[PDB]
RNA sequence: GCUAAACCUAGCCCCAAACCCACUCCACCUUACUACCAGCAACCUUAGCCAAACCAUUUACAUAAAGUAUAGGCGAUA
RNA sequence: GCUACCUAAGAACAGCUAAGAGCACACCCGUCUAUGUAGCAAAAUAGUGGGAAGAUUUAUAGGUAGAGGCGACAAACCUA
RNA sequence: CCUCCGCAUAAGCCUGCGUCAGAUCACACUGACAAUUAACAGCCCAAUAUCUACAAUCAACCAACAAGUCAUUAUUACCCUCACUGUCAACCCAACACAGGCAUGCUCAUAAGGAAAGGUUAAAAAAAGUAAAAGGAACUCGGCAAAUCUUACCCC
């Protein structure tokens, strides 16, 4: 009768044993007669580009100096982004018509 | 066998620090320093029982006055039973009453 | 490791460490040093007081928990190593520690004892100089390419041009990929 | 991808990317002689066989016939001074068969 | 809530009780508001109401620890922010009406920020305090913006 | 092919393998968007690789050829988490204004104690969501006594903390 | 007869009687587990 | 504990050095050493 | 760990007598 | 001569001062630690042991005035 | 989660004789004896026995809680 | 030689006699490494109305009483497929490697599963059986127990 031990799928009876489950993150919705119907959307279609021709490798040569840190801040960005501004004397006010929403996350990771 | 082998380290001390070199000093500052402080002024230590001696359940009583209001609860609830102890030990049970 | 560990000569991530600390001793702690601390590993220190008193050495260690130098072929004690079968083994002369304090710092023109301060000079900038006597103490101390390693070149190209776009917009765009399709909109709460 | 939000899907909206993957995973040694042509993998806990199967589709190009996942318990007998149980991580196993008959012996390292 | 002493003696039993107040339910008119509200009034309110002539009037005059009901410090809250504003209460038709009967209360009637914290709780204010410097973060962008802005200004100006 | 899952086949069986250093931060800094993903999932394979080899030598009874690079290896994924991540802040910083990307706020749940609850991703509006309402964000007047207690307990912790390390300090000051 | 097996398991029993949520379901409960807590219990409930 | 025994065995001592000549756990055990010895005195 | 001295003193003592009865000097 | 003994520093107590804590990511009120769908809601005198030698009204919860005025089966006591 | 009573939706009862019938398995209970009494057991074992298509036995989940419940009242039973 | 047990499933427990290495009634004890793979089982079912009198008992005759366990229809809505979890063991509840407790499906002498005797001696006393001359309740509170079986009569 452990209280200590991690509670999980393996624990319970039958149907507890059915409903929990580890974090796998359900790849569709259940109907009619128990028939999972997996929606393709749901699904993480991994974004694998070609890597011949490239040039950088898992490990860095030792040789290569040392150089400061610099915490890439916004104000940084924004001035490597400020000369087409400074020309003038590229920015959303919303972003709920677009794919990719920076605030409430659409994009995975 | 409770005693023990080997003898303690050699408790040195110094009779000459500036605790008690100067212990006792001002102590005494009313009656040669024309009554502007008491010697009771001089002492430091808890709020309550500074320059007043008491008893235990005096103590008690004065320490739930003076500071109760800001006590911790399980403290203050320990000093209340205290209390209601130490007045059914004094007040009742004992000898020559 | 756990609180009141002994920094012993073994380092922390050892078998003999753990034969002598495992998880469950309960010694008492050896008390001691600031970052005001003068004795590298590397540095040349003379040994004022015990074994070898007078003479000078390398150092090979500094464990600065403990306060330790370990001195090179030096303070040293003999230790059996080997062994195992019924024979004597072999015999080495292993070093002892020594707490800082008995161990100072030589000067490189006078070869004596000198105390030593952290004045931070002109030239850029804070380096050891010496009391008694004047200039500086210094300090103590190839590859070829692998096939897994990207070379000096191909590290510092820098390619980044800074948009406002995303990672992975500018992904997508590299790749050819089409999204006709847009998010519709979740209360998130 | 392992610990991240999830995006809601609802009903007409895109596909879920995963750019820069978060779990990593290791094919072992079989236990107890398996078939030519199956691979046992060890998953992270979160990632699903259909997961697995794109997985070693996209960043191996491997012909991946079909997948089959199992979770293993990890012991959570085994004592310290204390008397508290030390807990063996459970984790996720995964039977791969290749495609094409194309066939895989695990190859000795450490000759 | 107390407790009686059996036959009002002390020597015999002492025995708890609740005294409760008699309860009414009863229409009311408030030319403030221009609404009929059906509350659960006692007797003593009515005598108060009548002493004070008006209800709307009882309302204003009493204070707030002493009307004991939240529902009535609403209510004089409302009557409050109305006094303030000089709203359209009784519409098109009636303006001197309306003009008479703010008039009846002159009296009374604080500035309009005062009066829409009347009759709060703690809870209440700070649910409305927040409501108030709630607010959409202003994107960084724009303060950069108008901060280059700002430069360009001043290298014009030099 | 599964060949990517183990090194190179002259390297089975040498106990020492060279492999220099992981990314430092700065140079990550300096490259692209679309280099860091290529780089990201190189870098990917190399780790799978490396726990494959670990899991091996854990077979076997025999040690690791060379840890450390694992270790190298996993450094260099973290940086190159942070730099990406430190892009993805700014450029939201930048748009709509707001540390962190997934909503929440300051919640104070039964037990009291102020929580930051992340908000979950929904379907249905909160007022017609039957399972949230449930999950009450309130106190109520029994907790309060509670929360004087823990408060209390903290406060004796903290006590017992400091003078300890008043202690400590007298009794080094004694030794030297 | 023998009565020393008072106990007789099953989870779901446990879970409805001695759970969370249970808990939660009540003040006494919530007390309960509020009490635990300061304490500093590993198992605050079930 | 303030102020507790030291100087107790020597007490003990005291006592026993009279029954070391008995038979017995007298000889060496106290509580059953100072009846005799009393006895005896 | 007892808090005097004087007892452990003595104690000290009877353990050099003790010492002195069972292999005394030429 | 075996069992054993022995051992200081872990830390802790009382104060003084000063108003504390609480989001790497993920998960957690459904069977908590559970990615994803249409219903209710908090406030309500403490009591009793005990003392009165039983027990039934009753029985405490800075200094000084003062254990004074008062109260009280005019007693215990307050 | 024991037991007392109930609620929901379940399961079990061979063989021979002819209905809260008879004999008699499985199952349930526990008459009398012996053993056991720091025991195999904080109420057991060996036999012998009452019941065993019913007011039967029983698995699962839910309900009634102490100034109470529940009770074919034994002042039973409500985790030794 | 036993088999009054066995294999499953349920509930429960949660890696608890698999491999290697290691130590210390007789050697399931510590460390490392391995394992249980879904088709079995869980995990369900878009609305709004609207329908559901005639048991079960081989369902057929008979025969009842306590009166019962398995159903739609209309209209609108709707192409996407097989994810997730249980799957080991000499096992649970009784403090124990406890003669006790423990649901259901098969197996009703077993094709499963096991071992009453560490060795020796053969005293008393004690326990469990088997034996019996003649007699046959003379036993004892009582034919309790045992053995063979069955007559009559009260009380409640
Ligand atoms: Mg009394
Ligand atoms: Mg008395
Ligand atoms: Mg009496
Ligand atoms: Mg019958
Ligand atoms: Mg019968
Ligand atoms: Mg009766
Ligand atoms: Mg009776
Ligand atoms: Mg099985
Ligand atoms: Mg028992
Ligand atoms: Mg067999
Ligand atoms: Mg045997
Ligand atoms: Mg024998
Ligand atoms: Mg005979
Ligand atoms: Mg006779
Ligand atoms: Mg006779
Ligand atoms: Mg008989």
């Amino acid at each position: 009768a452990d209280r200590m031990s991690k509670w999980t799928s393996k624990r319970g009876p039958r149907s507890f044993r059915g409903r929990k489950g580890r974090g796998a993150k359900g790849i569709g919705f259940l109907t009619s007669g128990w028939r999972f119907v997996q929606i393709k959307e749901m699904v993480p279609e991994f974004v694998v580009p070609d890597l011949t021709g490239f040039k950088l490798k898992p490990y860095v040569s030792y040789l290569a100096p040392e150089s400061e840190e610099t915490p890439l801040t916004a104000a940084q960005l924004f001035s490597e982004a400020v000369a087409p501004a400074i020309e003038k004397d590229g920015f959303e006010p919303t972003q709920e018509g677009k794919l990719f929403q920076l605030y409430p996350r659409n994009f995975l990771r | 066998i409770g005693i023990r082998l080997t003898l303690p380290p050699p408790k040195v001390v110094d009779r000459w620090n500036e605790k008690r070199a100067m212990f006792g000093v001002y102590d005494n500052i009313g009656i040669l320093g024309n009554f502007e402080k008491h010697p009771k002024e001089l002492i430091r230590g808890p709020i309550w029982l500074r320059g007043w001696k008491g008893n235990e359940l005096q103590r008690c009583i004065r320490k739930r006055k003076m500071v109760g209001s800001r006590m911790f609860a399980d403290d203050l609830h320990n000093l209340n039973k205290r209390i209601r102890y130490l007045y059914k030990h004094f007040n009742r049970h004992g000898k020559f009453r | 490791l756990p609180p009141h560990y002994r920094y012993g000569m073994s380092p922390p991530g050892s078998v003999a460490d753990k034969r002598k600390n495992p998880p469950w001793i309960r010694r008492r702690p050896v008390v001691v040093s600031d970052e005001d601390w003068y004795l590298f590993c590397g540095d040349t220190v003379e040994i004022l007081e015990g074994k070898d008193a007078g003479k000078q050495g390398k150092v090979v260690q500094v464990i600065r928990q403990r306060n330790w130098v370990v001195v090179g072929g030096l303070n040293t004690h003999y230790r059996y190593i080997g062994k195992t079968m019924d024979y004597r083994g072999t015999m080495i002369p292993s070093e002892a520690p020594l707490l800082h304090r008995q161990v100072k710092l030589v000067d490189p023109m006078d070869r004596k004892p000198t105390e030593i301060e952290w004045r931070f000079t002109e030239a850029g900038e804070r380096v050891r100089v010496s009391t008694r006597s004047g200039r500086i103490i210094p300090k103590p101390e190839t590859w070829i390419d692998g096939p897994k390693d990207t070379s000096v070149e191909d590290a510092l190209e820098r390619t980044y041009v800074p948009c406002l776009k995303t990672l992975q917009e500018e992904v997508m765009e590299a790749m050819g990929i089409k999204e006709t399709r847009k998010y519709k909109k979740v209360y998130w709460y | 991808a392992r610990n991240v939000v999830y995006p809601l899907y609802r009903l007409g909206g895109p596909q879920l990317r995963v750019f820069r993957t978060n779990f990593f995973i290791q094919l072992v040694r079989p236990g107890v002689a398996q078939p030519e042509d199956t691979v046992q993998f060890r998953i992270p806990m979160e990632m699903t066989r259909v997961d697995l199967r794109n997985y070693l589709e996209g960043i191996y190009n491997v012909p991946v016939a079909a997948v089959r996942t199992r979770v293993q318990h990890g012991s959570n007998k085994r004592r310290d001074h204390r008397n508290v149980r030390i807990k063996k991580p459970d984790y996720k196993v995964a039977y791969v068969q290749l495609a094409h008959g194309q066939t895989f012996t695990f190859p000795d390292l450490f000759p | 809530l107390g407790q009686i002493y059996a036959n009002n003696d002390k020597l015999s039993k002492r025995l708890k009780k609740v005294w409760k107040p008699q309860l009414f339910e009863r229409e009311f008119y408030s030319e403030i508001l221009d609404k009929k509200f059906t509350v659960t009034v006692t007797m003593r309110t009515l005598d108060l109401i009548d002493e004070a002539y008006g209800l709307d009037f009882y309302i204003l005059k009493a204070s707030g620890e002493d009307l004991c009901s939240k529902f009535g410090m609403d209510l004089k809250r409302g009557m409050l922010l109305r006094l303030a504003r000089q709203d359209p209460q009784l519409h098109p038709e009636d303006p001197e009406r309306r003009a008479a009967i703010y008039d009846k209360y002159k009296e009374f009637a604080i500035p309009e920020e005062e009066a829409e914290w009347v009759g709060l709780t703690l809870e209440e204010a700070i649910e409305k305090q927040r409501l108030l410097e709630e607010k959409d973060p202003v994107p960084l962008f724009k303060i950069y913006v108008a901060e280059l802005i700002q430069q360009l200004q001043q290298q014009a100006l030099s | 092919g599964l060949e990517e899952f183990f090194d190179d086949p002259k390297n089975w069986g040498q106990e020492k393998v060279k492999s220099g250093a992981a990314w430092t931060c700065q140079q990550l800094r300096n490259k692209s968007n679309e280099d860091l993903h290529k780089l990201w999932y190189v870098l990917l394979k190399e780790r799978n690789m490396l726990l494959t080899l670990e899991q091996e030598a854990k077979r076997q009874r025999l040690p690791m050829p060379s840890p450390e690079r694992l270790d190298k290896v996993v450094d260099s994924m973290d940086a190159l988490d942070k730099v990406v991540q430190e892009r993805e802040d700014a450029l939201r910083l930048l748009q709509t204004g707001q540390e962190r990307a997934r909503p929440g706020a300051w919640r104070r749940d039964i037990f009291g104690r102020i929580i930051w609850h992340k908000f979950k991703q929904w379907v249905i509006p909160w007022h017609l969501n039957k399972r949230y309402n449930r999950k009450r964000f309130f106190a109520l007047p029994y907790v309060d006594h509670f929360l004087r207690l823990e408060r209390e307990k903290r406060a004796r912790i903290k006590a017992r903390k400091e003078n300890l390390e008043r202690k400590k300090a007298k009794i080094l000051l004694k030794k030297f | 007869k023998a009565r020393g097996n008072e106990y007789q398991p099953s989870n779901i029993k446990r879970k409805n009687k001695h759970g969370w949520v249970r808990r939660l379901s009540t003040p006494a409960g919530v007390q309960v587990i509020l009490r635990r807590m300061l304490k500093g219990r590993k198992s605050l409930s079930h | 504990l303030r102020n507790r025994v030291t100087d107790r065995y020597f007490r003990i001592q005291e006592v026993l050095k009279h029954a070391r000549h008995f038979r017995g756990r007298k000889n060496r055990c106290y509580r059953l050493a100072v009846r005799t010895v009393i006895r005896a005195f | 760990v007892k808090k005097g001295f004087r007892a452990a003193f003595r104690f000290q003592k009877e353990l050099e007598r003790q010492r002195l009865l069972r292999c005394p000097p030429p």
